[PDB]
């Protein structure tokens, strides 16, 4: 059985850790909701 | 049960101990998560029950108690924040500049941040704190790193 527990407020935080790149990828989305790289 | 706006963990007791299977957003009395997190099953919030209201396997989204309320969109230029809620760990904000998923039906923002599977459903925010989509449905690229779509209800 599944249950939910509160984890926090939804807010933008000044001076959060900044990371991750910005890749531009050609993708396909199938009927099952799965993305695949073309 | 608890109806306060905010980010929530989605837990199960069917496996060993208490296991976090995902994350969701409560806004305007409606709970929002990814379809693959719950498979459309009912949820519990203390003594109260949340029944599914709308779902779509192709968008990989589901809402509980009412229709999908998250309508903000990525502006295509600015950095955003993933409000990651990892299993057994505190809610943490991560700022990133999204990349793009280019499809035959249009472009979608994408965030190149890697988190455990149980982090699926964590919200992505704009600078006003508005939820522009949910993290947790994407691809593994030519390196082995994970890239998630910014999935918003359509
Ligand atoms: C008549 N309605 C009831 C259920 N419904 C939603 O819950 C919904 C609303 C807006 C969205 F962006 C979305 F992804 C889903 C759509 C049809």
């Amino acid at each position: 059985d599944m249950y939910i527990e509160r984890a926090g407020d939804i807010t933008w935080e000044k001076d959060a850790e900044v990371t991750g790149n910005s890749p531009r990828l050609d993708v396909a989305l199938d009927e099952s909701g799965d993305f695949s790289l073309v | 049960g608890e109806t306060t706006d905010g980010v929530y963990r989605v837990m199960t007791r069917r496996l060993l101990g208490s296991t976090q299977v995902g994350v969701g957003v409560m806004q305007e009395g409606v709970f929002h998560t990814m379809w693959h997190v719950t498979k459309g099953a009912a949820l519990r919030s203390g003594e109260g029950r949340l029944d599914p209201y709308w779902g779509d396997v192709k968008q990989d989204l589901v809402s509980y108690c009412g229709p999908w309320k998250l309508d903000a969109a990525w502006d295509g230029l600015s950095e955003v924040q993933l409000l990651a809620v990892p299993p057994g760990e505190r809610a943490k904000n991560i700022q990133t500049l999204p990349g793009i998923f280019k499809t035959k039906d249009g472009d979608i923002g994408a965030v190149a941040l890697d988190y455990p599977a149980g982090t699926s459903g964590s919200p992505i925010l704009d600078k006003c704190g508005r939820v522009i989509g949910l993290y947790g449905n994407g691809v593994v690229i030519k390196n082995g790193s994970y890239v998630s779509a910014i999935t918003q209800g359509k």
